[PDB]
RNA sequence: UGUGGCAGAGAGCG
RNA sequence: CGCUCUCUGC
């Protein structure tokens, strides 16, 4: 169970990236 | 015309005996055929009453079988006790189920044996699991088994339904057969002596499980049902509350692609706007913990469906969530105890660490809002403030529940809780004293009532005296009638539809703005609804008192103020065995005239006060805030584009800025969606909560076996439109079993479709769902004329109460507060109006309705009566119909779906014509005369009375107006103008406008002002008869729509209506 | 934020159409124009604030004495007054002129207010922007029942296949100054082509923008009120003259509407990278004239400005589409030129073009033929290769 | 053809009838239907030929 | 008057179809008053117009 | 004839004078 | 050869048969199939040779 | 004869 | 506008 659960936690991070956030993050 | 076949099969299945015989009774509006029906009846009874075979005559009288209309079927069958098991053993070959007592927090909320919790029957109570419905579990099981039996030979997808429901019903019947079936008494209760050796919560589990398994059409439905039915047998406190909670986060994950909007002027207007879903990261961790609780409780398949759905976050698979969100509330109620249910609310944490900068602004905003509400009437010296006492005494709701009391009307004793009857009692004995407000203290604490609703807590209800209402009435009525011209309240956003209650989730949404939405239902015991709230209103009253010069108004305002003073310290009667507890609760709840608007005010002030702290860290322009009592959402727009971190930080700031006021909250921020108790939007598409238990109720009403079938059908229709679909045949089976009546132990009668589906006071359902039906034939006319003759009935209890001294005294005392020159025109009128709310008293309604049913049965048994010409609606429709002409048409698809959970035919209509462009005809007695009386008085004389009064001379009319406080000059002007002939015509126009048949559940949503529907309705214009052409166009629209619903295809129409029939119909228009 | 000189950024390739898909690639241009239209619909503002509907309709039913209960009876001056069409027209006009998509009209002749609000439509919007048969029918109808009956002229004798539209051949017949100059404006209303910031643009007249066309319209309509209708009875004239007084009373709001459309149109035009050509199309967009009448009758003191974020969103979308378009063009041109210079004779240059159309995420390759692909290839042969690819090939 | 019903809508919105009058214009609407226009169109040509 | 062009169309159509079905005639066609007549309701003309 | 009642005559008579004095 | 349906879907919109009052709204696009193209290709050559 | 409401809107009875 | 039912914020 929990291996697949942690991968489920992970795939909702890489996905749905906003553009302003990565801009300010590259600067920061 | 199919119900009756299922009725025949049900009768054949349930009784099955040689002794079980079946006896139709028919009717026809045609003399000859009717006399042949009488004959048929006679000969059938005789033959039955002579031990002769009945099967021989059934061929001979074929004419009755072809042209006559059925009423009912009788049944002579003996006791045959215990037949449920004798049928049920076969459908119970699986293994029964074991509870798990260590799941729920409490002890008695586990589904353990009754005797382990209630050894004595004197301390037994079925109220913690009462289904509260006059139909038995055995009835439900019989219906299920009959359905299963008839669907025993089909081979299709239907068979996949049969296998699924058979496995579920096996699980259920295995659980019941382990012990047996409880047997109902005459009252449909279940006594101690049957439940003594069985689980306490087996019945509700059974009923709820039947309701769920009867709503299974797919594999995922089967998964949900097996996964809830097996856990709802033990878990009864952390199931609907659990699974219904994550949904509030899920709505913040659905990208909008296509939208519906609403104007300030309240009109839908679609938009192709796309909006992303800027969800923060930590709410996913919250959601995972919620799923961890979900799995920890014992749920395996339904976390799997919610986790694998997030891989795509698509909106096509999303209704499943909504479906799941409705499968949680069809498990039953958590009917716990009065004590522990109050103590769910009566836990308080009041602290000397909050701000003072917050409470002072809060108090002020409440003050300012009150002044905005009350500036105009307090200043212009309105009659309703002057005469607040009389206003409250007329508007006494006669279910109001203040303080059960022993009465006596002549030679009886009554234990009424109704405040109108209490007032009648107190007027006589000199105790009526509305200026002296009673305290609420140690010497007189308050009772309680219990509001249950699944998936949430049991909420509490104050049960106050009758002085508080009288004080609060006038001011709260002006508050409501003001603020429904104004934003921020449900009174402004409410008639039926989308374009209403919300109507601005979806204007101010894009990738610049966000929306913070928040449930505030626990905020009744909070530290910000105590002292500052009351003192703010008190301060506003001081300002308003100094903003007027008349004295009755100052008295009313000072009484409302003193009410808030006394309510600031308030104790609460709750027994527990022998001793009585009274708890300090100096805060707000319902059971008051004030609670809705005042809670809305306080939440508005609170959110306005909080929102001036986010400004210390963000730049935004507040576009909209909305408050409807215990919920709230605010949209806000930024100088830039939105990010994940700003939503997260805003949410944390909201949580902590409420924490600074000692206020708990689950802060929820999003971009596309919200969640509140009754509804929510995702991807620019409105869904709804379908959580209305059918086979289990909240409380015990007062209605009959009959009307509960109608309520159950209404709830079925609602839940079906909402999304939760139950098998209609089951519903019809329940309707026949609930309209079945026992004339003896062995005689039983069963009505037919043509008695239950006819527009009357006995209507239960409709022959085709989502369509009220009218009558073009002779036969509906015949029985409608018959039943309208019978609706008017008497109540001897009401007759003797209205003939006592207190009722006469009450009318006189109401009278004497006004002028003293009318005695046979209004005193009878006020008595006749009070009669309309004496019927709330249950024995009056029961006497009348049992009498009404007896009158029905004494013409169901024997043949029928012509009823002597009394005109109704179907008489008119019979004459309008034969000058129509149909032709096949073809409308295209050009309108957007925004209510996906609807059936595809209703949606097809929405997908071919528009959703609502809303209209108004009258906002209540608008025409000429009641808006004068409502300016100089509050009295609401019935339009019957006005239709008579205007027909009288202009002298006693003048006396009558002067008697209502009006001067002589305006009466003189009214008589000189010659408006009485006009208000005859306006009143009769209002009579035709009383036809409420536009809003039953499917006509609720359709746009009849459409151009596409209209180009089909080719009715030429004549003029100078507006009512007729109005109703003709309307009725033609209803024809087209009903054909569309029931058959899908479209049609046009044409009515070259002759002028002769316009005039012949015109006199029946403005009557009845 | 201040950005350092250590930073960098990449520029898109915003080189205009090397292919001229508005020259006989109509099946692709229909899809492209539809795509840009539907994109523009998602950023045109919703008419957030209005004047009411029930009260406005009551003013219509208290001015026009079709009474009582003409709420439900709906054939004359009415039947499409709602919000749900006014927004459609507001959205459609702007999105069509931006995407340059022709729009056809589905109306009824019994409804004369639709004919009246079509005047405002055919003035504020050019006539070469519509499709021919629809506005021919509408102009013909207007002429036959508002204009020529206002001077005792004959109805008309119009011919189906006539090179000129009725307003042109009517401009010279009737002798009234107001209507003549109004019709002159209408007939000679057209777009103004102009290249700005590199991109061609179809711009309005600069008289429509600062709304004064509506004053010529009001002049004409007031004149027609002042005439008599000798050929026709009193009730008909009464109905018509009330129908146009109902527009006279909404004059200033119409002017404001015109200025607002022009402003939002140019504001959204600003966020365009690909030149916007004026060419008729296969598929159209329906426009009920009741959806103009609604807009012209449900409107007032409520301005709507596109948010900057909608503009930035729309601009970045168009940039990305244009950059993808040019880059994939350069890919295809590189492989074609290289294949032709390496003597590859067995190689069928189709799958490359199929890939080219697949990477443009708007087409349906299931229903596009080989001939369009080969013509597109024939055009792609004649394009210079970009510097990178050319140097790598040499 | 134009349908009978839409033509009657146009004619009735033109004529502006009165349901409380003995008018000299309801009799215009007698027999406007198709299957008669066909009959007349057929009869004229058939009779002039024969 | 609001069916002007349509009546022109109708007239051209009647004349054409008449003289075309006249081309398919072989026996010379005489102008004579016959015994019995064909009824003709002008409502059936109105309809056509 | 819409709203030719008393209680507004008084309201206007009172409102005008009290405004012009205040 | 070229896919049949690919040509049908585009011809339907290049000619726009969903806007005309004609008696051939589903009859222009009949006989476009293979089993007729190659049949014609055989018929032509065979007739010119023979 | 033993008792569970305030107001909003939608139906059914006056 | 007076009462029962549907849910609604309670």
């Amino acid at each position: 169970n929990k291996e697949e659960s942690k991968q489920l936690l992970e795939v909702l991070k890489t996905k749905e990236e906003h553009q302003k956030e990565v801009q300010y993050e590259i600067l920061q | 015309g199919k119900y009756n076949l299922i009725l025949s099969e049900y009768l054949s299945f349930i009784y099955n005996s040689q002794s079980a015989v079946q006896i139709p009774i028919y009717y026809s509006s045609n003399s000859e055929l009717e006399n042949r029906c009488i004959e048929f009846h006679s000969k059938c009874l005789e033959n039955s009453k002579n031990g002769l075979s009945l099967k021989k005559l059934f061929v001979e009288y074929s004419d009755v079988i072809e042209n006559a209309t059925l009423l009912s079927i009788l049944s002579y069958s003996y006791d045959k006790y215990n037949a449920v098991e004798r049928k049920l053993v076969k459908y119970a070959k699986g293994k029964p189920l074991e509870a798990d007592l260590t799941v729920n927090e409490l002890d008695y909320e586990n589904n353990k044996i009754t005797s382990e919790l209630f050894p004595t029957a004197e301390e037994y109570t079925d109220l913690l699991m009462d289904p509260a419905i006059l139909t038995s579990l055995s009835s439900n099981l019989n219906a299920v088994m009959f359905w299963l039996e008839k669907h025993e030979n089909d081979v299709a997808e239907k068979l996949k339904i049969y296998k699924r429901r058979l496995d579920l019903f096996t699980i259920v019947a295995s659980t019941v057969n382990k012990y047996g079936v409880p047997r109902h008494n005459a009252k449909y209760r279940y006594e101690y002596e049957v439940m003594k050796d069985k689980p306490y919560y087996l019945v509700t589990w059974a009923n709820s499980s039947i309701e769920m398994l009867m709503s299974v059409f797919s594999h995922e439905d089967y998964l949900i049902a097996r996964e809830l039915i097996v856990l709802s047998y033990s878990n009864r406190s952390t199931l609907a509350k659990l699974v219904s909670s994550p949904m509030s986060i899920l709505v913040a994950l659905v990208d909008i692609n296509g939208t519906f909007i609403t104007n300030e002027e309240l009109e839908l207007e679609f938009s192709n706007k796309y909006v992303r879903a800027i969800v923060p990261d930590q709410t996913f961790d919250e959601l995972k913990q919620m799923l961890d609780n979900m799995r920890k409780a014992g749920l395996t398949d339904i976390p799997k469906m919610i986790q694998d759905w997030l891989v795509d976050c698509s909106i096509e698979k999303f209704p499943l969530m909504a479906k799941i969100y409705s499968w949680s509330f069809h498990v039953g109620f958590r009917k716990q105890k009065m004590l522990d249910a109050a103590l769910d609310q009566l836990k308080t944490e009041y602290t000397e660490d909050v701000d003072d900068e917050m409470y002072r602004e809060y108090t002020m905003l409440i003050r300012d809002e009150v002044v905005k509400m009350l500036e105009e009437p307090v200043k212009h010296d309105d009659h309703l403030l002057q005469d607040s006492e009389l206003a409250g005494l007329l508007s006494m709701s006669s279910a109001s529940n203040g303080e059960s009391r022993q009465l006596k009307f002549g030679r009886k004793t009554i234990f009424s809780t109704k405040k109108n009857m209490h007032v009648m009692d107190d007027m006589a004995n000199g105790r009526y004293t509305p200026g002296i407000i009673p305290p609420v203290n140690v010497d007189k604490p308050i009772p309680l009532g219990r509001r249950d609703v699944p998936g949430r807590r049991t909420r509490i209800i104050f049960i106050l005296p009758y002085e508080y209402f009288i004080a609060q009435h006038a001011v709260v009525e002006k508050m409501l009638i003001y603020a429904k011209h104004t934003r921020e309240y449900a009174e402004f956003y409410s008639q039926s539809n989308q374009l209403l209650s919300y109507g601005d989730v979806t204007r101010f949404l894009s990738n610049n703005s966000m929306v913070l939405y928040t449930d505030v239902s626990q905020w009744d015991s909070s530290q910000h609804n105590t002292q500052p709230f009351r003192k703010g209103i008190i301060m506003g009253l001081d300002m308003l008192a100094n903003m007027t010069n008349d004295a009755r108004v100052i008295q009313t305002l000072n009484l409302y103020k003193q009410t808030q003073i006394n309510l600031m310290d308030s104790y609460v009667q709750i027994p527990d065995g022998n001793v009585i507890k009274k708890i300090q609760y100096g805060a707000v709840a319902s059971g008051e005239k004030q609670t809705k608007a005042a809670n809305s005010i306080a939440n508005l002030a609170l959110i306005k006060t909080v929102l001036s702290r986010i400004s210390n860290k963000y730049s935004f322009a507040t576009k909209i805030i909305r408050v409807d009592g215990d919920d709230n959402y605010a949209v806000l727009q930024f100088n830039t584009e939105v990010t994940k971190q700003m939503v997260q930080d805003v949410s944390n700031d909201v949580r902590e800025t409420y924490a600074r006021m000692n206020t708990k909250v689950k802060a929820l921020v999003s971009t596309v969606g919200i969640e509140i108790a009754k509804r929510y939007i995702a991807g620019g598409k409105i869904f709804f909560r379908a959580g209305i238990n059918l086979l289990n109720n909240e409380k015990k009403g007062q209605s009959t076996q009959w009307d509960q079938a109608a309520v159950l059908y209404s709830n079925y229709i609602v839940n079906r439109l909402r999304g939760f679909e139950t098998d209609r045949e089951f519903i019809l089976t329940k309707i026949m079993q609930m309209t079945s009546v026992a004339i003896t132990g062995s005689l039983r009668l069963f009505p037919s479709e043509r008695v239950l589906t006819t527009n009357s006071t006995f209507k239960v359902f409709d022959s085709e769902d989502f369509i009220i039906e009218y009558g073009t034939t002779d036969d509906e006319v015949y029985i409608q004329r018959a039943f309208m003759s019978l609706s008017s009935q008497k109540s001897g209890i009401a007759d003797e109460i209205a003939a006592s001294s207190t009722f006469k005294n009450y009318v006189s005392r109401l009278s004497e507060q006004l002028l003293f020159s009318k005695n046979n025109i209004v005193s009878r009128g006020i008595a006749l109006t009070e009669k309309a709310k004496l019927n709330s008293y249950a024995p009056i309604s029961l006497e009348k309705r049992r009498a009404q049913i007896s009158a029905l049965l004494t013409m169901l048994q024997k043949p029928v009566t012509f009823k002597s010409s009394k005109i109704t609606i179907n008489d008119i429709l019979r004459d309008i119909k034969p000058f129509f002409t149909v032709n096949e048409a073809h409308l295209p698809i050009q309108y957007q779906k925004f209510m996906p959970t609807l059936p595809d035919n209703v949606q097809y209509i929405i997908q071919c014509i528009g959703s609502r462009t809303y209209q108004i005809e009258d906002d209540g007695s608008k025409s000429a005369i009641s808006r004068l009386i409502s300016k100089y008085s509050v009295y609401k004389p019935s339009i019957e009375e006005l239709y008579k009064v205007i027909s009288l001379h202009e002298n006693e009319i003048q006396l009558y107006l002067i008697s209502l406080g009006i001067p002589k000059i305006d009466a003189d002007t009214y008589v000189g103008s010659k408006i009485y002939s006009q208000d005859k015509y306006r009143i009769l126009e209002s009579y035709v406008y009383n036809l409420l048949s536009i809003n039953y559940g499917c006509y609720q949503l359709f746009d009849f002002n459409s151009p596409d529907l209209e180009k089909l309705i080719r009715i030429p214009f004549k003029g100078k008869i507006p009512a007729v052409t109005f109703i003709l166009h309307l009725y033609a629209k209803l024809e087209v729509i009903n054909h569309a619903i029931k058959n899908g295809s479209w049609i046009s129409l044409f009515c070259n209506y002759p002028k002769s029939e316009m005039i012949k119909l015109w006199k029946k228009m403005w009557n009845i | 934020r201040n950005l350092p000189s250590t930073a960098r950024y990449i520029r898109p390739n915003l080189l205009q159409d090397r292919l001229n898909l508005h020259d006989n690639f109509e099946s692709l241009w229909d899809t492209i124009t539809t795509s840009n239209y539907i994109l523009a619909r998602s950023v045109v503002p919703d008419l957030k604030e209005l004047v009411s509907t029930e009260a406005q309709i009551q003013k219509m039913s208290q001015d026009l004495q079709l009474e009582a209960l003409t709420i439900q009876s709906e054939t004359q001056f009415l039947t499409g007054i709602n919000s749900q069409a006014a927004n459609d027209c507001f959205k459609t006009l702007i999105a069509a002129m931006l995407s340059q998509r022709t729009m056809s009209l589905d109306f009824v002749t019994t409804n004369y207010m639709s004919l009246i609000s079509g005047m405002w439509l055919l003035t504020v919007v050019p006539n070469d922007m519509f499709i021919r048969e629809s506005l021919v029918a509408c102009q013909l109808a207007i002429i036959n029942t508002i204009i020529y009956p206002a001077f005792g002229m004959q109805r008309m004798h119009y011919r189906n296949g006539d090179p000129q539209t009725p307003f042109q051949i009517a401009e010279q017949q009737i002798q009234n100054f107001q209507v003549a100059n109004w019709l002159h404006f209408v007939n000679n209303n057209q777009f103004r082509q102009v290249v700005i910031d590199g991109v061609l643009n179809q711009v309005l007249n600069d008289n429509i923008r600062n709304g004064h066309v509506v004053n010529q319209l009001m002049e004409a309509l007031m004149q027609l009120s002042r005439q008599q209708f000798p050929t026709m009875p009193v009730d008909y004239k009464r109905s018509i003259q009330r129908g146009i007084l109902l527009l006279s009373n909404r004059l200033g709001q119409l002017v404001d509407l015109t200025r607002l459309l022009a402003y939002n149109y140019e504001t959204l035009m600003a966020c365009i990278t690909m030149n916007m050509q004026h060419v008729q199309t296969l598929t159209t967009e329906k426009l009920q004239l009741t959806s103009v009448t609604s807009l012209c009758m449900l409107i007032g003191n409520a301005t709507v400005i596109p948010s900057p974020q909608t503009l930035f969103h729309y601009y970045n979308v168009n940039v990305n589409f244009h950059s993808n378009y040019n880059e994939r063009i350069n890919d295809a041109v590189a492989i074609i030129t290289a294949a032709n210079r390496l003597n590859l004779y067995q190689k069928k240059m189709k799958s490359i073009v199929e890939d080219f159309l697949k990477r443009l995420q708007i087409f349906d390759i299931s229903r596009v033929p080989d001939d369009q692909m080969y013509r597109l290839r024939d055009r792609l042969r004649l394009l210079p290769v970009e510097i990178r690819r050319l140097d790598i090939f040499n």
